[PDB]
């Protein structure tokens, strides 16, 4: 009446809950880039000679 | 005047020589002085522009 060893298992079953992966889109920055220094529209000469 | 913001292909002398002739000044940053002492115009013309100076706590009043 008391209790004894069975047969082995034949197999293992290991379960884990795993997502997926997206798409590749690589979105780098919002504003990207070093943006350049730039020249302002005209500008004028803000000096002259005397005479 | 942030690193890293002006390339090779876009350089910082071409900007702001470029700034510079727009203002009737030349590209090279350089204008032509004269001699205060001899009144007469040097053969160089000389670079001149505005520079931020910062003064140092190391005076000779204290070594």
């Amino acid at each position: 009446g008391g209790l004894t060893c069975a047969s082995a298992p034949q197999g293992t079953l290991r379960i884990l809950e795993g997502p997926q992966q997206s798409l590749s889109g690589s979105p780098l920055q919002p504003i990207p880039a070093s943006p350049p220094p730039q020249i302002p529209p005209g500008l004028r000469p803000r000096f002259c000679a005397f005479g | 005047a942030t690193p890293f913001i002006f390339s090779e292909e876009n350089s910082a002398l071409e900007y702001f020589g470029e700034m510079l002739k727009a203002a009737g000044y030349n590209f090279y940053g350089t204008e032509r002085l004269y001699s205060g002492i001899s009144g007469l115009e040097l053969e160089a013309d000389i670079f001149i522009g505005v520079v931020y100076y910062q003064r140092l706590r190391h005076m000779v009043s204290d070594k």
